[PDB]
């Protein structure tokens, strides 16, 4: 944690452009295509035997969405991270067994799909500054694992 | 282990990068040095203001290197022998930064081509990147 | 790529392990758990408590298939292939703990072989556990 | 910097049998011989070619003695290894040009040494209590890197 002024305001501004059930149906689809190996938790899911169908499949889509959903409320708690994301940390490692290496693959799967999105205003900086939030986020929800 | 499909995809973006190499060669690593401040470690000697010329060179000389290995996919290994023993023997940077750069080398292409930038062109180009670091730190040790 | 001089060493570190292979196997996935508890995620049908057998029996498993790349050390994508494929598309590890792994395997030799584990010895080991785990990742996409 | 009762205790009483020049010599020589690619620093310690030269090399084992002994010192200030570490970290960054992934590596090989040295005694849980402490103290050298 610890952006500067600027930083914030730099994530907030872009964030508030962004669709979030759009770009968290984009964002973790392309987290299955791309690491095919996350998609272990998800033999419930049905087809996914193809890029497209992956990126059209209606359970992929929704996890996205409550994914991000969370993501995007925790954006507004920048300065305790650790606090809002605790009670998320334990459910995964106790419940749901995820690695949280695959926290970090979605977090650069995020920032690639923002560039793709956003294109030229998605400056050196301003990825700079979404970089230390997506690390920070990793490194909340993986805060509780033991 | 690259498929024909990858191939294919790596090939035809790669060439809608065309004439741009260059550029988003020097973008890629200005994104690198800001977001992952430890990989400036390697560059002391370098003026790394926004738009340096030596930042600049360095882009196209990285760009160049790519486009050798589009060329010859299906000998890298051979096409890449004399950079592979560059980076052993003499600039040694660590593995883990090859990782860093490619990143930012696919938030480049993002940003720059949002028609080509798919979910199957971004899988194909990630594993050609991966491969390309691979034969790049294999006479390590 | 492993030198004669690095198959040399590791066929001898390894001969010397001999029958304890299966032992050594266990005490390096307790090593792992301990030092490394995101690794737990992958073993939630398992007691992974001191003494348990479904470790030791997956000690002597993981034991076992070192051995037969050791005997298989010019030809290791073939030997491991069924492994690759149980990996990549069944349990699907994510490839970073493979080197979780392979430092704890190489902390256990330590601790049994004061003699056999000299500089040399140390480097053509983790190279032989790098290769092992390049082999047993490269089908995973 | 936060241990259990007995991941403290069995750390100090481990380093109070460890002869901090001897474990540094060999745990530094290790370092270079086993990634080559961290002999970048050291070009003016003369012969570094067989494994042979690099643990017989007497500047080798000066700088493994400098290096432990400071990490020795770290030991005692385990509650703020940030506070602690602050002025070589600035060094190690401004001034040394070192990668801090270098610090991760030599911890990987200093848990090998103290395992060879110690054999059974290095149990399990010792381990893990020494893996935690080289994390903390790479991440305190890394933590004024800008
Ligand atoms: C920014 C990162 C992430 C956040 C903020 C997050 C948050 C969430 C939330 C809010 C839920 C639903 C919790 C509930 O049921 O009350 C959830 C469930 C779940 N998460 Fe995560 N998660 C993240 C990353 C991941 C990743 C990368 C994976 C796996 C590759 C994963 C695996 C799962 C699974 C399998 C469930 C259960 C869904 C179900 O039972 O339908 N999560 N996550
Ligand atoms: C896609 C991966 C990479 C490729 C294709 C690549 C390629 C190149 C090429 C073509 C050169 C110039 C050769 C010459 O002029 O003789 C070079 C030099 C160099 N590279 Fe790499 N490189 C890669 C990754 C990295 C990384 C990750 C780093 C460090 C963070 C790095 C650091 C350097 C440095 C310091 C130089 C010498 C700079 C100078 O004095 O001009 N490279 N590389
Ligand atoms: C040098 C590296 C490794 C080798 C040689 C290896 C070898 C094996 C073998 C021989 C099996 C038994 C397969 C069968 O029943 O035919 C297995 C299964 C398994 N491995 Fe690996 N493995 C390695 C690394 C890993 C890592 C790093 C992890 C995760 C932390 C892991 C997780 C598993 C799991 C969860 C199973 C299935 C266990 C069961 O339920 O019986 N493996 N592996
Ligand atoms: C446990 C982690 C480390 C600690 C506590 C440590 C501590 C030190 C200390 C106390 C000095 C003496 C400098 C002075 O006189 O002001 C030093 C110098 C130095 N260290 Fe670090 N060090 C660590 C790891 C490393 C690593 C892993 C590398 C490179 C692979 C490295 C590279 C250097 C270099 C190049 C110097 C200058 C030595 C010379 O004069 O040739 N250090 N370090």
């Amino acid at each position: 944690m610890h952006l500067t002024p600027e930083e914030k305001s730099a994530v907030t501004a872009l964030w508030g452009k962004v669709n979030v059930d759009e770009v968290g149906g984009e964002a973790y689809g392309r987290l299955l295509v791309v690491y095919p190996w996350t998609q272990r938790f998800f033999e419930s899911f049905g087809d996914l035997s193809t890029p497209d169908a992956v990126m059209g499949n209606p359970k992929v889509k929704a996890q996205g969405k409550k994914v991000l959903g969370a993501f995007s409320d925790g954006l507004a708690h920048l300065d305790n991270l650790k606090g809002t994301f605790a009670t998320l940390s334990e459910l995964h490692c106790d419940k749901l067994h995820v690695d949280p290496e695959n926290f970090r693959l979605l977090g650069n799967v995020l920032v690639c799909v923002l560039a793709h999105h956003f294109g030229k205003e998605f400056t050196p900086p301003v990825q700079a500054a979404y970089q230390k939030v997506v690390a920070g986020v990793a490194n909340a929800l993986a805060h509780k694992y033991h | 282990m690259l498929s024909p499909a990858d191939k294919t995809n790596v090939k035809a973006a790669w060439g809608k990068v065309g004439a741009h190499a260059g550029e988003y060669g020097a973008e890629a690593l200005e994104r690198m040095f800001l977001s992952f401040p430890t990989t400036k470690t390697y560059f002391p000697h370098f003026d790394l203001s926004h738009g340096s010329a030596q930042v600049k060179g360095h882009g196209k000389k990285v760009a160049d290197a790519l486009t050798n290995a589009v060329a010859h996919v299906d000998d890298m290994p051979n096409a890449l022998s004399a950079l592979s023993d560059l980076h052993a023997h003499k600039l040694r940077v660590d593995p883990v930064n090859f990782k860093l750069l490619s990143h930012c080398l696919l938030v480049t292409l993002a940003a720059h081509l949002p028609a080509e930038f798919t979910p199957a062109v971004h899988a194909s180009l990630d594993k050609f990147l991966a491969s390309v670091s691979t034969v790049l730190t294999s006479k390590y040790r």
